[PDB]
């Protein structure tokens, strides 16, 4: 029923830079020309950048650059909760720099080479995790998040300083993106999964109801079983999905 | 090595596996192998000191950090694989357990040729006899054997002939020999036979040493070999294969000689 809650689906334009519209639902939000949109998914990264250039497609699913599928999502089938917030401030500028595959070959300086021919009058509204392609070449090449000068993101501007002294990495990002065991990890333990929801879906999900009502929660939990049974799994699992804090004592 | 880990200090016993473990993950790949481990981690409920069950986790949390980031390959060595903790048998530390076992026949003839490769022996060895004598002998044992036999007859050689004539010289010593004699007084003398539990072999008993019992011993390759080399066959019908036989009888009559010669067929231990 939220009206900024529709789906995202295929993109044609390979610059993740741009999102797209629906005039029906333009009319609905704000959606201004100029920097950027925050347009709000999962696990809190999102592909914030300059807007407006769909329409092409039909409505009721947004075209959003398939890029931000990795990020900011994982599949189809999503929503994203799309809602302006343009005029960012301008700090010094956003990292450049490559991670996996700019080593392979000439490097030179990492900017002026592949990736200076794209900062041209669309000087970067961007947010940290927005990942996408951009080069001046085989067109294939990420482009990743190293530093931060100014904390919120920013639009990027000539006569700045960068540093592409940084070196391009493993997926170490990727890598991240591969984890947070979930209930489709777990099997043979049906029941004991639904049992451990049914214990840790009040006190987890709803910290600030729980403490509205003076009742015990329940505090303990001993997973006995063989060893090898995924009791770790299921734990790991079960603190990923719904989103506690998991230590692992 | 064991010894070597908890021979010093409880905080440098864990630094030296520490060490060992971030050396083999920069050296990757690497194996580390862990001889004795029983004696580096024994039985949870065993371990009496508190700096012993202290490097049992240290081990523990260092091989679980191998598995997590590392390319090591963990082997370790014990008497046997109970006598070392549970928890290290556990899922992701060690998965496969490998029973090193006892030689056969055959394989205490490929350590006798083994240990007599670089040793001149004579031709009345019979090496396949003296493995065939040879039981209870387990490698290192037979490594002994050896040694026994070569250094019996350097005694004979050295100790008898080169005394007063003039200083040894590399033709007298590559002109040593070993005798069937010098492998019988090893055999007879100076062996202790470190093997007294359940022997493990592919038995030397056939069919042809059996008389008779042709009957008894068509149904016994039945219900041995077919299960195992027509497993198609059985999984075709609706019948789970026997896995247990009953043999009663006056006694004399072979079952035993059954046994033996059943595994023996299936070329099973
Ligand atoms: N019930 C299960 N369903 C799916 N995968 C499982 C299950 N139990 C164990 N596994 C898998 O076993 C592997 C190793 O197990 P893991 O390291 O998660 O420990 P654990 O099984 O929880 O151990 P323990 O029972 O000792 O607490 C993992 O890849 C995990 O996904």
């Amino acid at each position: 029923n939220r009206p900024n809650r529709l789906i995202v689906d295929e993109a044609i334009n390979e610059d993740n830079s741009v999102v797209s519209l629906s005039q029906p639902k333009m009319d609905e939000l704000q959606l201004f020309r100029g920097d950027t949109v925050l347009l709000k998914g999962k696990k809190r990264r999102e592909a914030v950048c300059i807007v407006l250039s769909d329409d092409t497609c039909s409505d009721e699913k947004i075209r959003m650059n398939r890029v931000v599928r990795n990020n900011l999502r994982v599949r189809l089938g999503d929503v994203i909760s799309i809602q302006p917030c343009p005029d960012v401030k301008y700090g010094k500028r956003i990292h450049v720099l490559p991670i996996d595959d700019t080593v392979e070959g000439i490097t030179g300086n990492l900017f002026e080479v592949y990736l200076k021919p794209y900062f041209l009058e669309a000087y970067r509204p961007i947010r940290k995790g927005d990942i996408f392609l951009v080069r001046g070449g085989m067109r294939a090449v990420e482009f990743k998040v190293v530093e931060t000068d100014p904390s919120p993101y920013c639009i990027v501007a000539p006569d700045t300083v960068i540093h592409c002294e940084g070196e391009p990495i493993k997926r170490e990002d990727e890598e991240e993106s591969l984890n947070e065991v979930g209930y489709d990890d777990i099997g043979g333990c049906r029941k004991q999964l639904a049992q451990i929801k049914e214990m840790v879906e009040l006190p987890l999900r709803h910290p600030a109801l729980f403490k509205a009502i003076g009742v015990k929660p329940p505090r303990g939990i001993l997973l006995y079983g063989p060893p090898g049974t995924g009791k770790t799994l299921i734990a790991r699992a079960v603190a990923n999905e719904t989103g506690a804090f998991f230590f692992l004592i | 090595n064991g010894p070597e880990i908890m021979s010093k200090l409880a905080g440098e016993s864990e630094s030296n596996l520490r060490k060992a473990f971030e050396e083999a993950e920069k050296n990757a790949p690497a194996i580390i192998f862990i001889d004795e481990l029983d004696a580096i981690a024994p039985k949870r409920e065993k371990t009496h000191g508190e700096v012993e069950r202290r490097i049992v986790s240290q081990l523990l949390t260092l091989m679980d950090g191998l598995k997590q980031r590392a390319h090591v390959i963990v082997m370790a060595a014990t008497n046997r694989p109970n006598s070392i903790d549970p928890a290290l048998r556990r899922f992701g530390r060690f998965d496969r357990e490998v029973d090193i076992g006892i030689p056969d026949a055959t394989g205490r003839l490929e350590i006798l040729q083994i240990h007599t490769k670089n040793m001149k022996l004579a031709d009345d060895v019979d090496l396949e006899q003296v493995a065939n004598e040879t039981h209870g002998h387990v490698g290192a044992d037979l490594a002994a054997l050896c040694s026994e036999a070569a250094l019996q007859a350097i005694r004979k050689k050295m100790d008898l002939i080169d005394l007063e004539d003039e200083t040894i010289d590399a033709e007298v010593m590559n002109s040593l020999a070993v005798t069937m004699d010098d492998f019988r007084w090893a055999l007879s003398q100076s062996n202790p036979s470190a093997l007294r539990e359940t022997v493990v072999e592919v038995p030397q008993v056939t069919w042809e040493d059996i008389g008779g019992l042709e009957d008894v011993k068509r149904e016994l390759q039945e219900l041995v070999q077919y299960p195992v080399e027509h497993p198609d066959k059985f999984l075709k019908f609706g019948m789970t294969p026997s896995k247990g036989v009953l043999f009663y009888g006056p006694p004399g009559c072979g079952k035993t000689l059954l046994a033996k010669a059943i595994a023996n067929e299936c070329q099973a231990n």
